[PDB]
């Protein structure tokens, strides 16, 4: 019956969200709870490098009104 | 971390890319009245390493050849069709790269080389005639492919595949350019040399795996099996947007999951379903049928955003 | 009394809804479509496969598979070297040489089938007179060398001796036909 | 033109054709095909084997119309001995004929698309096809080549049950045909590989011998069940599936066609056999029943006789010609009183219809090459006999 | 015509590329949008706005961003 | 056979036929085994009195 | 267990299923034995279950199934095929006609067996050998492929 | 360099297949239609390229040059199609 | 409905002996289907017969796990099963 063919295409589905959510989780963990920035163009890429001389060295570290 | 992030998105990919060939030779095999493989192993899951393992331990003929070409050319289609896995946005892509679908669009372009090598590689006058076919249409299919995503762009705003998140937040594309998608599907079947449009591995001898055994077999079979995967997705990215929510990042990848397999799916349902079609009957379909679509479509959609006063936003 | 297959009785001309009908078929692929329709169809049907070592495909009584020489009940073997199932062979395959037991009776010395030449017509079934030699419903004795496939008058009487019940049973059911 | 030598690449198989072809690229120039890849002797072997012992050569040199091939060589040796089956046989061969014709035509439409490229029909059919091995198994006891149809009648009746299952089978099989044409009649693809293909015209058709559904395609109204009636195949009706605009989907069209009439055919045999014998009474041709021939020593003698030497057929020579599913099959037999005969050249639908190749590829794709030996249903045993 | 109709039925991809063709070639001549197109992209601002020195000859020039002088997109907004 | 009633309708659909009255498994319908022993009828020639052979 | 027999005799039994498990089977079509497997690649008897593709390439072809009378004119064009599949080969011959001559063996244009041309590793018998009877045949294949060690023979050679 | 470090692993996942691959076991074919295919591919290929800043040039604040030159791109590329179809070009 | 479906497939499932027995079955035999044993033979094979499915799947053989000295537990192959049994599973007779 068809549903033999199941067991196949979980295994597949199970290892097509794998990556989906890897990527999703290994990118809010490397950059401290928040995604990562996207710098498209510059502008996104300076305020990403002020935010790192602002504060340690990694730009994700972000201080706020109480500095 | 982020090598992390690389074996996830590969080896995840190479473990489902094995695990479509088993639910190609089932799924094919119940449409036909068989249950197709379950001896081996549970239900057939251990069968695709089981041919994966003799394919490699056989000789590798070699074959009388140009040698550097009978190795680099399988390398380049596995390393291509990995290679345009990087961008893909699942949720968040790996690699967002800002002209992100030129990336898709030149990365697949390069795999006509392969075919077009091994042909000549290979010494057979026979197999020189089999590559011209496929690399014949490659480039074809590409002309009409190319446009179809120009069109989708200019809705989109950018090139970035990461900005049609945001475009298919209300709406899936395939509403609006329903028309294009169909043509986008044919297209990712003509691509992946699937059935339909299969002339390769044709009449030829049912063209560049005829001297082609296996680890060479192996490495562009790989290729092809995750290319039929990676457009399919492409389609699930592009017209079929899957519902976006930034709390929660995996019920966008739960349902690209949905709809990449329906779609991958589809493919295997159309091989069975479809005789072949005739070298030239494949072509007077794209210049003759398609292409004259496509170009006026192209142009529809300068102008729906115009008038519409609908212009995308950059970025 | 014939029939035109592809012959158009007649030409009906375009009307607009003709002509939308046929343009959205080229257009949208819709036979295409219904060919789709049919093939998942079936994959919802049940498979027609067997198991093959579990179950068998069926074989009625008749069926000739491998040959066998019988016995009487009470031990003594059928065949009487009369040689006409030699006679009647297509592929000249059974070879046989007799000559009077001590006993005083008629029996072959040596009886040879040759399988590999033997393309099992079932006559020798038929033509001998005491039915000594019968097609078996063996079909699965592939061996791995060709000598093995050569089958003298032990093998044959030991090839009947293990079937002697199913081809007693087979040839019961099927006598009443012949 | 550069010779390519396709065919023994195993490319439309059928059997092993090298089809040595001169191609300008993908264009045919000339297809010049070559056969006997498959010659084994089966004329000049059967000079040496009686008649009876000869009758498995025949279901040997088209396989997948097993017995249509037996009732031609049955027939030819009936008329050189003046002696008709009785009517009980008359009809199985009728019944298993047609069976057979199915048999072929789902060979020929299935073979045809896997070579085209679309496999699932094939596995639909031979599902089917199986079934209908199983009827020859428990007629004959061969799933194949069988052996039933003997020169004065069959060899043993029907087993008792068989009627009611070609029934069943009968009863469906139709929707079986109706499905595959849903996949192919009107595909739009089938029709594009196939029609304009190979048009072969009316004149030219009985000018190369084609003889065969090849000229029933063309618009030429011929088939010998009903210009020449052989066995009982006058006491049924059925539609000859006539062609015009002849092409590859025309031909296969018909095809389909003479698989539903062979049903109309076969119901009506299962409708109406007769009670009876199945083989002559004349102990002089068909062998005696075993029961009498260890009870009547006339019997015996009779056995003995028939089985070691033969029929001894009166001396004399007989062209005679069925419609085998391919085509005309024919056998001219000639015999001298002798009791295994002189010569048996075995006409082929077939012969006549690979040499059209040339006539009907031309100026055509290596692709188009393919779909014509689909439609001629080459099976190169009766070719190359 | 008669054409029309038959290619309309025979070949009727090249009827709507050509259709299509046309249709975009005619939407943005007449359309109530078109002109917004050149505007709401016009008005996208991505490059600083340098302000003027005040001469005091200016009362078209709005004196503070907020001010009810200058330009609008309230045509942008409610559209 | 054996199928859940939506699996069959949706395969009745998607075939546009009723499948299910012909199915191609064959189920308790084909001929029991063993069916009756078989007395078959002698043919013309068996008479016992002008049966003469240089008469047929 | 610890030994380096061990591990070298679990290790080919890894390389021997891999190989038993999917042999792709090259079918030279001769005759009428090629219908006799046609229904085993069918669905009453599939062959793809137990891992045999339908068809695949000589160059691609881990067994080769001789079905049918091999012809002196196509005797050598199968010696070519067989010296051309990748090595791990193996043939299987179907077919009284094949191995043998069967009907047919005292022709002149007929090669008496295909043993004379190609090593053959199972000979299956029958005039159409049924498909279940090739299927048997496979598995016994299956059987012998088991039964190698090569590697076992290299450790100790 | 995220890329460079993606695709070297790419390259190196195959190289190693087709290392084990190999280490594990242990004249005249000429048609102007094809050739004129590939030309014309670039044609349409080189369009393609003029075609592609279209995503950026809609935001161009003309609209009306955008539209008028991107519609006669296109129509004369048709144009040059529908030569190569009147010609027996594209009837391979 | 489909609840019906899956409490047969309890069945089954539980039916072969426990775990271990169908893991047996799972993995030598690729059938978890639930029959009535029609006999056992003195090799060992064990004979069932389900005959509510189709024809070709009604009368299966689970063969023994030792005959004639060779162990049968995977190397499993036709000709295991006694030629008294043969017609019985080949449905030459319709008699156990
Ligand atoms: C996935 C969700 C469940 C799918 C499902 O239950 O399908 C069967 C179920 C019944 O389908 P069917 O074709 O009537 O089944 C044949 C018999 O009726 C029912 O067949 P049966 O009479 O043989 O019933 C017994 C059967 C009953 O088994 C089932 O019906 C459940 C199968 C679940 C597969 C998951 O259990 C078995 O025979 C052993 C196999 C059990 C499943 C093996 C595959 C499991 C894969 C697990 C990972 C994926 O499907 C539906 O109820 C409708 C599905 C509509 C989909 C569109
Ligand atoms: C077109 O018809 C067909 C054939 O004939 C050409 C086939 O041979 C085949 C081939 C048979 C198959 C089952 C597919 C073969 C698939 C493979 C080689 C899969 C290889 C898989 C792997 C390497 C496993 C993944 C790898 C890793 C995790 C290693 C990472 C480092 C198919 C599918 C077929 O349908
Ligand atoms: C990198 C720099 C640029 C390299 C490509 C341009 C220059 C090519 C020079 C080729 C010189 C001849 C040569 O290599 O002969 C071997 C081959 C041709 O001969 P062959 O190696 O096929 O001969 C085989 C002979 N047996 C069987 C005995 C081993 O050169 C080629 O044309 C193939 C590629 C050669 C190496 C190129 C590596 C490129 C890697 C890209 C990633
Ligand atoms: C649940 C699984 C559903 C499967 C549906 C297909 C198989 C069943 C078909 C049954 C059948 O025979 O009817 C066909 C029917 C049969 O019709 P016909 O061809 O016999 O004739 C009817 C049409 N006229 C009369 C005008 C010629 O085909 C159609 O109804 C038209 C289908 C058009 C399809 C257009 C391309 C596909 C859609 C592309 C756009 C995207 C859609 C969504 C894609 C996925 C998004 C997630
Ligand atoms: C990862 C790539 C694959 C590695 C091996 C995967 C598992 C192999 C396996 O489970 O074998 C089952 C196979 C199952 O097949 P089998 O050889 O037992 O026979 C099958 C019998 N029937 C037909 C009933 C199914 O058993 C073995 O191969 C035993 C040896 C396995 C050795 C594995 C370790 C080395
Ligand atoms: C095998 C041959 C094909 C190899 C795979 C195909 C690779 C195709 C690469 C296309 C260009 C990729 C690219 O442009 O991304 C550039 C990337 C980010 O740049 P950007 O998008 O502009 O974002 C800036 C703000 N975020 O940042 C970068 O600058 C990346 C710089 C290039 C990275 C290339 C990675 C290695 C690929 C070359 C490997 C060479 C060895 C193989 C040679 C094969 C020869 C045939
Ligand atoms: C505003 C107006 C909009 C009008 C839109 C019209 C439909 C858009 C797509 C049209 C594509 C072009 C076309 O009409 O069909 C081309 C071809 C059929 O051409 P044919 O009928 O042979 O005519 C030849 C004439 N010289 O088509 C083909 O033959 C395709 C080849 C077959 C390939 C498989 C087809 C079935 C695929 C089924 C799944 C499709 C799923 C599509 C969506 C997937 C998800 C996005
Ligand atoms: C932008 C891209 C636009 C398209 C670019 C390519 C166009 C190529 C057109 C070539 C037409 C001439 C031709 O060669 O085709 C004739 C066609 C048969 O074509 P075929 O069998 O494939 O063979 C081709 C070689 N003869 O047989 C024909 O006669 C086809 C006729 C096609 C035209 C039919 C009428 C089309 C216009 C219908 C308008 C309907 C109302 C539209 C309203 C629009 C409002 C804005
Ligand atoms: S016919 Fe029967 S009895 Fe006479 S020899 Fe041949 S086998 Fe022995
Ligand atoms: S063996 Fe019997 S069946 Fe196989 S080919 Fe020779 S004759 Fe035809």
């Amino acid at each position: 019956m068809w549903f033999e063919i199941l067991p196949g295409l979980a295994i597949m589905g199970v290892c097509l969200v794998i990556p989906g959510v890897s990527t999703a989780y290994i990118h809010k963990f490397t950059n401290g709870g928040k995604e990562k920035r996207v710098a498209r163009v510059q502008y996104q890429w300076y305020l990403m490098e002020r935010d790192r001389r602002i504060s340690g060295v990694n730009r994700y570290y972000v201080s706020k009104g109480l500095e | 971390m982020f090598f992390i992030n690389i074996l996830t998105l590969l080896v995840p990919i190479l473990i489902a890319m094995a695990f479509l060939t088993l639910v190609e030779r089932k799924i094919l095999g119940y449409m036909q009245l068989r249950k197709g493989p379950n001896i081996v192993g549970p239900y057939g899951i251990l069968q695709p390493f089981a041919d994966a393992m003799k394919l490699f331990m056989k000789e590798p003929m070699r074959p009388t050849t140009s040698m550097s070409l009978f190795i680099i050319a399988p390398t380049l289609s596995l390393t291509l069709a990995l290679s345009l896995w990087v961008p893909l946005p699942m949720p968040h892509p790996l690699i967002n790269l800002n002209l992100g679908i030129l990336f898709i669009l030149a990365t697949s372009s390069l795999s006509v080389y392969s075919i077009l090598w091994s042909g000549w590689a290979s010494n057979s006058k026979y197999s020189l005639f089999g590559a011209l076919r496929a690399v014949a249409q490659t480039i074809s299919y590409e002309v009409t492919m190319a446009i179809i995503l120009l069109s989708v762009l200019l809705m989109n705003g950018s090139y970035s595949l990461q900005t049609l998140i945001t475009t298919q937040e209300h709406m899936w594309l395939l509403l609006p350019a329903w028309p294009m998608a169909m043509m986008w599907f044919i297209s990712t079947l003509a691509e992946t040399n699937r059935a339909p449009f299969d002339l390769t591995e044709g009449e030829s001898e049912l063209g560049f795996n005829v001297e082609y055994a296996a680890g060479p077999f192996a490495l562009f079979f790989m290729a092809e099996y995750t290319n039929i995967i990676l457009m399919n997705a492409l389609t699930t990215i592009i017209f079929l947007g899957p519902l976006y929510y930034i709390n929660l990042p995996e019920l966008y990848s739960t349902n690209f999951m949905m709809e990449a397999l329906l779609l991958s799916s589809t493919f295997l349902w159309i091989r069975a379903s479809y005789p072949r079609f005739r070298y030239d009957q494949l072509m007077h379909l794209l210049w003759k049928n398609f292409l004259p679509l496509t170009l006026a479509l192209c142009m529809w959609h300068i102008s729906l955003p115009i008038f519409t006063a609908g212009v995308p936003p950059y970025m | 009394t014939y029939k035109y297959v592809n012959k158009k009785e007649q030409e009906s001309e375009v009307d607009m809804k003709s002509a939308t009908d046929n343009a959205a078929r080229i257009l949208m692929w819709t036979e295409l479509i219904r060919g789709l329709g049919m093939t998942l169809s079936y994959l919802f049907r049940e498979p027609a496969t067997i198991n093959y070592p579990f179950e068998k495909g069926p074989l009625s009584p008749r069926f000739r598979g491998e040959h066998a020489l019988r016995r009487y009940p009470s031990g003594e073997e059928r065949c009487i070297a009369c040689k006409l199932c030699e006679a009647i062979c297509p592929a000249q395959a059974i070879t046989i040489e007799a000559e009077p037991r001590a006993d005083g009776s008629r029996r072959t010395t040596r009886y040879d089938i040759d399988m590999t030449k033997c393309i099992y017509c079932g006559f020798c079934q038929e033509a001998c007179p005491v039915d000594a030699i019968v097609e078996g419903p063996n079909f699965e004795f592939s061996t791995e060398t060709h000598e093995e496939l050569l089958y003298n008058k032990e093998k044959l009487l030991n090839n009947g001796d293990k079937w002697e019940a199913e081809i007693a049973a087979n040839i019961q059911a099927d006598y009443l036909y012949r | 033109n550069m010779t390519l030598n396709f065919g023994p690449q195993h490319p439309a198989a059928h059997g092993v054709l090298r089809l040595v072809l001169e191609l300008s690229g993908e264009m045919v120039r000339k297809c010049d095909p070559h056969i006997g890849l498959l010659h084994r002797g089966t004329e000049k072997l059967i000079e040496y084997k009686t008649y009876l012992q000869a009758l498995p050569y025949f279901d040997r040199l088209d396989y997948v119309s097993m017995m249509c091939n037996e009732q031609a060589y049955s027939i030819a040796v009936e008329k050189l001995l003046n002696i008709q089956p009785p009517p009980r046989a008359q009809w199985i061969r009728v019944l298993f004929g047609e069976i057979t014709r199915i048999l072929n035509h789902i060979m020929a439409v299935t073979t045809h698309a896997l070579d085209i490229g679309a496999m699932t029909p094939f596995f639909w059919m031979f599902e089917e096809r199986e079934k209908m091995f199983e009827f020859y198994e428990r007629v004959s006891g061969a799933r194949m080549h069988a052996a039933y149809i003997r020169p004065g009648g069959v060899h043993q009746d029907l087993p008792l049950g068989l009627l009611d299952d070609i029934y069943e089978f009968s009863k469906n099989f139709s929707l079986r045909i109706d499905e595959v044409e849903e996949m192919l009649t009107n595909n739009r693809i089938w029709r594009n590989r196939t029609v304009d293909i190979g048009v072969v015209t009316a004149e030219d058709a009985l000018n190369y011998g084609f003889s065969g559904v090849m000229l029933r395609g063309s618009g030429i109204q011929w088939d010998l069940r009903k210009t020449q009636p052989y066995d009982v195949y006058d006491q049924v009706e059925f539609d000859v599936p006539i062609g015009s605009r002849g092409d590859c989907y025309d031909r296969y069209l018909c095809r389909v066609e003479e698989m539903r009439q062979s049903l109309r055919i076969i119901e009506q045999c299962l409708n109406k056999m007769p009670p009876g014998e199945i083989k002559v009474d004349d102990a002089k041709v068909s062998p005696p029943k075993r029961a009498e021939m260890k009870t009547s020593m006339e019997s015996l003698i009779h056995h003995f006789k028939l089985y070691t030497e033969g029929y001894q057929v009166p001396p004399g020579a007989t062209y005679t010609a069925i419609e085998a599913p391919k085509g005309e099959f024919g056998v001219y037999l000639v015999s001298d009183g002798s009791s295994r005969p002189y010569r048996c050249k075995i006409k082929a639908p077939g012969f006549a219809h690979l040499a059209g190749l040339d006539k009907m590829s031309k100026g055509h794709m290596l692709a188009d090459v393919v779909a014509i030996i689909g439609t001629q249903d080459i099976v190169f045993g009766e070719i190359d006999r | 015509s008669a054409f029309l109709k038959n290619a309309w039925a025979k070949e009727p991809v090249l009827v709507v590329s050509f259709s299509v063709w046309g249709l975009a070639i005619i939407m943005p001549m007449i359309s109530p949008y078109t002109k917004y197109a050149s505007m709401i992209n016009k008005a996208t601002p991505y490059n600083y706005p340098v302000p003027v020195r005040d001469d005091g000859n200016m009362p078209d020039v709005p004196s503070h961003p907020q001010d009810p002088l200058g330009p609008s997109l309230d045509w942008l907004k409610n559209l | 056979a054996s199928a859940t009633r939506v699996i069959q309708k949706l395969r009745n659909w998607a075939s546009g036929q009723d499948l299910q009255a012909k199915l191609q498994l064959r189920y308790q319908e084909i001929a029991k085994r063993t069916q009756p022993p078989p007395k078959l009828p002698v043919g013309p020639s068996h008479k016992l009195s002008n049966n003469y052979y240089c008469t047929r | 267990r610890s030994r380096a027999e061990y591990v070298v005799t679990k290790l080919d039994d890894l390389i021997n299923w891999a190989r038993r498990s999917s042999l792709w089977p090259m079918t030279f079509g001769l005759a009428c034995c090629a219908v006799e497997m046609m229904h085993m690649a069918a669905p009453r008897y599939d062959m793809d279950r137990f891992g045999v593709v339908f068809r695949a390439s000589p160059r691609q072809a881990d067994v080769m199934i001789v079905a049918g009378t091999l012809t002196n004119k196509m005797a050598p064009a199968l010696r070519k095929v067989y010296d051309q599949m990748p090595e791990p080969r193996y043939v299987v011959s179907m077919g009284s006609c094949a191995n043998g001559g069967g009907y047919y063996h005292y022709s002149y244009s007929v090669v008496r067996g295909c043993d004379r041309i190609v090593p053959v590793d199972i000979y299956v018998p029958g005039c159409p050998p049924t498909a279940e009877a090739l299927l048997y045949g496979i598995l016994q294949l299956q059987r012998k492929i088991k039964r190698e060690q090569k590697l076992k023979i290299w450790y100790r050679r | 360099m995220n890329l460079y470090t993606v695709i070297f692993i790419n390259i190196l996942l195959s190289l190693t297949l087709i290392l084990v691959a190999f280490w594990l076991p242990q004249r005249l074919p000429f048609s102007m239609k094809f050739f004129l295919v590939a030309i014309t591919f670039l044609l349409f290929d080189l369009e393609i390229a003029l075609l592609l800043p279209l995503p950026w040039a809609i935001q161009t604040i003309k609209t009306s040059t955008m539209m008028i030159m991107a519609f006669i791109l296109v129509t004369i590329l048709s144009l040059g199609l529908a030569y190569e179809w009147t010609q027996k070009g594209l009837e391979w | 409905e489909l609840v019906e479906v899956l409490k047969r497939g309890v069945q089954q499932v539980t039916g072969h002996g426990g775990l271990r027995g169908l893991l047996r079955v799972f993995f030598r035999a690729n059938d978890i289907r639930i029959g009535t044993l029609v006999g056992e033979d003195k090799y060992g094979n064990k004979y069932y017969e389900d005959n509510k499915q189709f024809f070709g799947r009604h009368r299966w053989v689970i063969y023994t796990t030792e005959m004639n000295g060779k162990n049968t537990f995977w190397d499993v192959d036709g000709s295991m099963v006694p030629p008294e049994w043969h017609r019985w599973l080949h449905c030459m007779t319709d008699d156990p």
